[PDB]
């Protein structure tokens, strides 16, 4: 689950199988921008260092 | 100092807001005044880095 | 129109007191109506032609 311990997991340290649930979502761009916005929750294992 | 109290340079506010990713632009208008035949000349606008560069003076 | 004070003689505002140049001929002459003009509505007129206008030769 997003924002807490395993939000990311990998079934091995070299394997490709991802698993993820950042809860990640695209925002409209604003005033004549260019780029990408979005909103995801920050990772679960940065906060549960 | 020959030209103080001859002309008046001015300009027109662009933008307020702190804003303009759309291309920039600046409007400036030189009035010359109580005209005599040796003032007759081609006249240009410049731009100027001076203060941009540290407050130095002009190079265009 | 309306009259500014000298000291005791009056002069429409627009105009002045004493020219050309009224400031850099006469500082301190230039200081008797900057006394007590403050609190005249004409003081930003008799100032623009006093110190200000056209840099004291032609027009704004």
């Amino acid at each position: 689950r997003p924002g807490q311990f395993g939000d990311i997991q990998s079934r091995t340290p070299e394997s490709e199988d991802v698993y993820a649930n950042t809860q990640l979502v695209l925002q409209r761009p604003s005033a004549g921008t260019v780029h990408v916005p979005y909103s995801q929750a920050p990772s679960g294992f940065k906060y549960w260092l | 100092q020959k030209f103080q109290g001859r002309v008046t340079i001015t300009a027109d506010e662009s933008t307020t807001t702190p804003y303009t990713t759309t291309p920039y632009t600046s409007t400036a208008y030189i009035e010359l005044t109580s005209l005599r035949s040796e003032d007759t000349a081609v006249y240009y606008c410049a731009r100027d880095l001076g203060p941009l560069t540290g407050y130095s003076y002009s190079y265009f | 129109p309306v009259m500014c004070l000298l000291a005791n003689t009056t002069f429409p505002c627009s105009q002045p007191p004493c020219t050309p140049c009224c400031y850099e001929k006469e500082p301190e002459e230039t200081l008797r109506m900057l006394e007590d003009n403050v609190m005249r509505p004409g003081y930003y007129q008799l100032l623009q032609a006093s110190l200000t206008c056209s840099p004291h030769r032609q027009r704004r």
